[PDB]
């Protein structure tokens, strides 16, 4: 039995490790062609879709803090070619790209980078966007002057090409990976023990309750 | 001259020419959660004695004997019986080896210390199924404690010829017919389990045979006596 | 700031020290303890007295081999024993640590010290001729051409525990005999055949130099 | 003869510089195809692999270090092409990965690096990783509350991949090499001179018992 | 300046910690207020 | 519990903890309940008096409702209550 | 590629695959070959205070091999 | 630390000073001694 | 075994000829040696 002794030093225990080690949670897949596709790509920047961090987030109500995304693409097959992609961020409140070569493209208000494929992935830092001190994950109450959507926790989205005008014949899955800078919460919650139905709302299953421990045989006999 | 401890008293010679095991005296666990969250007891009394295990035989063709600590105090006395009722146990060891022999006898013998001490699994065969480990008898062979089958190797795949940087001893039986060993706490983690872990593991080996004549006495006499030091236990279990 | 590169970039140098990226930053090891035997460099155990496999040959099977035999039926003033003083040669010094430790590096140099120790009756006595002649010559023929060089005697039946220093070695090599000056003198009713041990270690004025792998294990790999 | 006679210094004799000189101890293929391969490896992190450095690590019983790993890779034919690969690194106690596109591949808690096969391999800094002040390469005793295997020498485990949903038709074979950082012994062991016969556990062949030092034919001549 | 490259060099570790370039320079985010019922540890909540 | 929910996001906890009970039945009611705690590397008791011989409290809930209890230490079979 | 520099008394490589070149104790250097050329320093690796270009005398304890 | 190339990188100047790699770190040399008949420039031969 | 478990000395009367021994108490079933 190694039963250790040794009080083990508290660092990892601070929120701020316990949103670094930059993840993904956004995947994304862009195809050109002719006149059979889009040959672009939008995604709304989100951060409760995948499950391993929005049980996380939800443990608290408010918070505030900076973020480091970074974009990572290869081929669908695997190889990386000498391609130039283009990437720019919308802020909220902003038109988003309809088309491949549609004009928001040559926004300048529209920040955007423009890297080789060839070259290592590419780095942003977004500071915090919102209108209000913190992010609320929880707005219980109507935003009008259709339930419970926070008014401000859009950061924004993104908008993927290359830049060409030629439909270059290539199929790419494009990977985020995001990093959490300066985190500060406030007002712990309790968390969240039953499986989600749909994004956004926290709605659950009436009847397959599942339970947080299993089941044993009796109360008298721990194993 | 005597040395008397608790209840136990044994006679030697006047002796300085004692050897401590890596230069440290034996001493008490200091602060750590454990010693801060809980007293474990410090045990001075009685279970401070010099205990004398059963004589050993040492012949013509013997190979040698070993022991494993604290697994050969598991079973004896109040020791033992804090041993087998505290999954947490630390102490030091003061080992004083003995042989009584005639000025007619000659043989050398190797007193030594070897820590996290490994027993071989003999009996080659490569294979994950057979596994030939050596059973639960030999590597814990408890109070008697077992003998060797092949020295020059240790019974552990390790050269003989290179264990003197263990603290060890000569025993020649022309100089001296005694001597002693002291060895501390020798483990990676403060406490561990006194049953089912032993720190280290104490030999003997004959490294120049027993010989003598016509009508002397055929097997020599071996004896060891163990004391342990500023011992410690903890967690009472049932 | 502009800069320059130069030849030696993107190369992978097995010895050199360089830093990495510490891949679970804020982490907190275990913390260390006083444990007792520590080290800080392999001299330490080249000064250590282990043993020689002196009695090398085909016909010693067990500890045999490490046991110097002597008897009253050899006669005086002949050569009991004998080898070299090599620590990093095929010989019975691959048995000692001084040995071992010396193929693991190239070039060593410095002082030796060999002790002989004696395992007979309290009442024996006899004297050994304990010979050393430096590199660059023969093992004595007899005991008077060794008389007339570094030697030491030793009347083992009062000073059992005998020692000895050789001044140099580096990298033929210097050798040591053993001759009987006297018979084995022996009382009535005791065997008269007894074993000596030869043992052997480094002093401090000595060093070494690159490392190099050793060659004895033959195996590459288990798994 | 070059009998030399100025004392050399005495910095590689020191445990740090024993240790050093990254060396490799895992070799491993990676073949991605269709149903009949897996596209992925795993590799458990290993040090007596190869037995050189078991030798060297058996020298004594407690060490601590920090560990410095290096990942380079080719393809079986020596090509290297632009294809963007993961290492993924994973602490103990953490479920392994069991296929190419499973779930533990997108986990935060496993770190992770991706790179470019075109670009200078990647190095990592693992800290000591133990629940123990040091590992322990010997543990005689149960671990429970099938013999001697230490409850505490997992450094954890490595897997690696190539990014996409392709199956690349690739063949590569990796090379991992290994530096050690701030060593610290203790409690040095004499040195195996037997050939081993099976991971993890010393054991040893009672027939073939190699002896240490070879044969000569008496010991009256040295040479 | 001469220089020279060493390996870890185009690497992507998702667990160190560096900056990026800030895509909105001289932004001027909304400023923090006294929020009570904060937190700096998750050892907090374990007690 | 919180502090299970927590220990599954990490691997090694070590400490000591605190364990509380609370009875709610009559004002007027009454008893004695034994609490009994048995560290790790035992079986639970078998029967009370076995118990009575290690770390335990006893519990008149008819007066003094709100009881608490601190277990020494813990890391990573377990300790019994 | 993979060049190794191997100091004196030490095997040398036999053939393509054989386990020198798995050697931790020789030192080895790898780089692509689209990498810039590789560069290394040797010290002083003589025993001897110095190099001798000459060196009349066997070295027996065929000739002038220093 | 943001910085950029010039002309010149990656090239391999016969003529250039410059260090490199010690392959073999912490290494100690044989110490020199004092050899009479030390030279430091080639003039000292050609008078 | 059971006897070294109590108070006792040894005595190598190989070097330690005349040897003693204090009983503590006794008064007036007794002891043993």
């Amino acid at each position: 039995t190694r039963c250790v002794m040794n009080r083990n030093g508290v660092l990892e225990a601070t929120i701020s490790h316990f949103f670094s080690r930059s993840g993904l949670v956004g995947v994304v897949n862009l195809t050109d062609g002719g006149t059979d596709t889009t040959g672009y790509a939008v995604w709304d920047i989100d951060i409760m879709g995948f499950v391993q961090l929005r049980r996380k987030c939800e443990m608290f109500t408010y918070m505030r803090f900076n973020a480091e995304f970074t974009f990572v693409t290869t081929t669908e097959n695997g190889e990386a070619r000498p391609f130039m992609l283009q990437y720019m961020y919308v802020p909220p409140g902003a038109p988003k790209p309809t088309g491949r070569d549609a004009f928001q493209w040559q926004t300048a208000t529209n920040p955007s980078v423009f890297v080789k494929l060839t070259d290592p992935p590419a780095q942003v830092s977004v500071p915090f966007m919102s209108p209000a001190s913190a992010y609320q994950w929880f707005y219980d109450g109507y935003p009008t002057f259709t339930y419970g959507q926070c008014p401000n926790n859009m950061m924004g989205t993104f908008a993927v090409r290359v830049v060409s005008r030629v439909a270059s014949q290539l199929k790419l899955q494009t990977r985020v990976y995001m990093k959490l800078k300066h985190v500060r919460a406030w007002i712990p919650r309790p968390i969240r023990s039953q499986p989600y139905l749909l994004k956004n709302f926290p709605n659950y299953d009436s009847s397959k309750i599942t339970y947080s421990a299993r089941d044993r045989a009796s109360i008298k006999q721990a194993n | 001259a005597q040395l008397t401890v608790g209840n136990s008293s044994i006679t030697t010679q006047e002796a300085a020419n004692i050897v401590l095991a890596y230069g440290e005296w034996p001493e008490y666990c200091p602060d750590t959660d454990a010693t801060a969250v809980d007293k474990p007891t410090r045990p001075d009394v009685s279970v401070n004695r010099f205990y004398t295990l059963d004589s050993k035989m040492w012949q013509e063709n013997s190979t040698g004997w070993y022991w494993k600590f604290p697994d050969v105090l598991n079973k004896t006395g109040v020791f033992g019986q804090n041993a087998q009722f505290h999954y947490l146990y630390r102490s030091g060891f003061c080992l004083h080896v003995q042989c009584n022999a005639s000025k007619f006898h000659q043989g050398a013998l190797l007193v030594a210390v070897i820590p996290e001490f490994v027993l071989a699994g003999r009996g080659s065969n490569t294979k994950p199924n057979e596994a030939p480990h050596p059973g639960f008898n030999t590597t814990f062979p408890g109070t008697a404690g077992a003998s060797f089958n092949d020295p020059y190797v240790l019974d552990s795949g390790v050269p003989l010829s290179q264990s003197l940087i263990y603290p060890h001893q000569w025993i020649n039986l022309r100089t001296n017919n005694c001597a002693t060993i002291i060895v501390p706490y020798i483990n990676a983690v403060p406490f561990d389990s006194a049953i089912n872990h032993s720190n280290f593991g104490l030999i003997v080996v004959p490294v120049s045979p027993l010989k003598y004549s016509s009508g002397a006495t055929t097997a020599i006499p071996i004896t060891v006596t163990i004391a342990p030091l500023n011992s410690e236990f903890g967690g009472l279990r049932q | 700031l502009p800069t320059e590169l130069r030849p030696g970039t993107n190369q992978f140098l097995t010895t050199e020290d360089d830093t990495a990226a510490p891949i679970l930053p804020g982490f907190s090891p275990t913390p260390s303890i006083h444990i007792p035997g520590e080290v800080r460099s392999l001299l330490e155990l080249c000064r250590v007295e282990t043993i020689l496999e002196v009695n090398n040959t085909t016909d010693a099977t067990g500890l045999n081999r490490l046991l110097i035999p002597v008897s009253a039926q050899n006669k005086a003033d002949e050569l009991c024993a004998a080898f070299m003083v090599d620590p990093g040669r095929i010989g019975p010094w691959q048995s000692t640590l001084v040995g071992q430790i010396c193929r693991y590096y190239t070039q060593w140099s410095g002082s030796l010290k060999v002790t002989f120790m004696f395992t007979g009756s309290f009442m024996a006595t006899g004297k050994m001729l304990i010979a050393y002649s430096p590199p660059g010559s023969a093992q004595p023929a007899n005991r008077e051409t060794a008389m007339l060089g570094t030697h030491v005697i030793w009347d083992f039946g009062l000073q059992s525990s005998v020692s000895l220093v050789i001044p140099w070695i580096s990298n033929t090599a210097g050798v040591v005999t053993l001759w009987y000056q006297t018979n084995y003198v022996v009382p009535p009713e005791t065997p008269g055949e007894a074993y000596i041990i030869a043992m052997g270690a480094a002093q401090d004025n000595f060093t070494l130099k690159i490392c190099k792998d050793t060659d004895e294990v033959t195996q590459q790999a288990v798994l």
